[PDB]
C-alpha cells in the first residue's frame, strides 16, 4: 500500500510537538521531524522548528529552518536526519488539505518513506488521547494514515 | 584520448550537495565557476529523480535563485549546499 508500514514516535518528540501546537492555539504551528527509517518502520527521535509565519488556516515554516537542521545532522555523528514534518490545525480536525498534499508529495519525492504528522490541540481521541495523525501518500496517490506507536 | 574526455575535467571545482530530507547519500559534482545554480540544481534533481520544479539550493543562510551563477557566491572547491523543499501547511 505505502512506502512506511508504521512509524514509531518517541513520546517526547510527540511531547514536543503538542506542546508547540498547544502554545498557538490563535494559529497554525509547523516544525520539522527528526529520526529514520529501520526497514519499512519509520522511527521519529526528535521534533523541531524555528522562524515562521501562519494564521488560523496557513502556516509556512521559514525555509532555512529546514537548511541548518538537515547540515547539522548531516554533519554529527548521528545516522539521523529529517523524516518528515508537523503542523498543527486547531479547531479544525485532523486531515492533510490540498496544500499539505502537495507539501507531502514533495518530501515523499526526497524521500520515499516521508510522512506528515497532522495535531489538533483543540481536541482528544475518544481512555483518553491526543488528536493526531500521521500520514503518508500512498503507492497509488491516496492519503493513507499509518499505524503509530 | 576520446574526444568528449575534454568534457569530463571542465571546471575542477567539487561541490557537496546535501538532500535536506532522508538520509540518502550527499552528491559530490564537478563543476565550474560559470556554472548557474540551475544548471547544479539539474543534475541534482537528474541524479536524485526529482522534478525539476519542487526544490531550491541553500548556500550559507540564504536559498539561491536558479539564475546566479556560482562565481557571483564566492563558491570554492569543497562548498556545501543543502537541497530543500516548501514546508507549507494548511
Ligand atoms: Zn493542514
Amino acid at each position: 500500500a505505502s512506502a512506511t508500514a508504521r512509524v514509531r514516535i518517541y513520546p517526547l518528540a510527540l511531547a514536543k510537538v503538542v506542546k508547540h501546537a498547544a502554545s498557538s492555539l490563535q494559529r497554525e504551528v509547523a516544525g520539522l521531524l527528526v529520526g529514520k527509517s529501520a526497514g519499512k518502520v519509520l522511527e521519529i527521535w526528535d521534533a523541531v522548528t524555528g522562524e515562521q509565519y501562519g494564521t488560523p488556516a496557513y502556516v509556512q515554516l521559514d525555509e532555512m529552518v529546514m537548511a541548518k537542521v538537515a547540515e547539522e545532522l548531516s554533519k554529527s555523528d548521528k545516522n539521523l536526519y529529517i523524516v518528515g514534518w508537523y503542523h498543527s490545525h486547531p479547531g479544525l480536525d485532523v486531515f492533510l488539505s490540498p496544500t499539505d498534499i502537495d507539501t507531502q508529495k514533495r518530501y515523499q519525492a526526497m524521500f520515499s518513506k516521508a510522512v506528515a504528522l497532522v495535531v489538533d490541540p483543540v481536541d482528544y481521541a475518544k481512555i483518553s488521547s491526543l488528536k493526531f495523525k500521521v500520514f503518508q501518500i500512498s503507492k497509488e496517490g491516496r492519503v493513507v494514515s499509518l499505524p503509530v506507536s | 584520448i576520446p574526444t568528449t574526455e575534454n568534457l569530463y575535467f571542465q571546471g575542477h571545482m567539487k561541490i557537496k550537495i546535501v538532500p535536506a530530507v532522508g538520509g540518502g547519500s550527499p552528491l559530490e559534482l564537478e563543476v565550474a565557476p560559470n556554472a548557474t545554480v540551475g544548471a547544479v540544481r539539474t543534475k541534482v534533481c537528474a541524479m536524485k529523480k526529482l522534478p525539476p520544479d519542487t526544490t531550491r539550493l541553500t548556500y550559507k543562510g540564504r536559498a539561491l535563485k536558479d539564475t546566479e551563477t556560482l562565481e557571483s557566491l564566492g563558491v570554492a572547491d569543497g562548498d556545501k549546499f543543502v537541497l530543500i523543499t516548501r514546508t507549507v501547511g494548511g
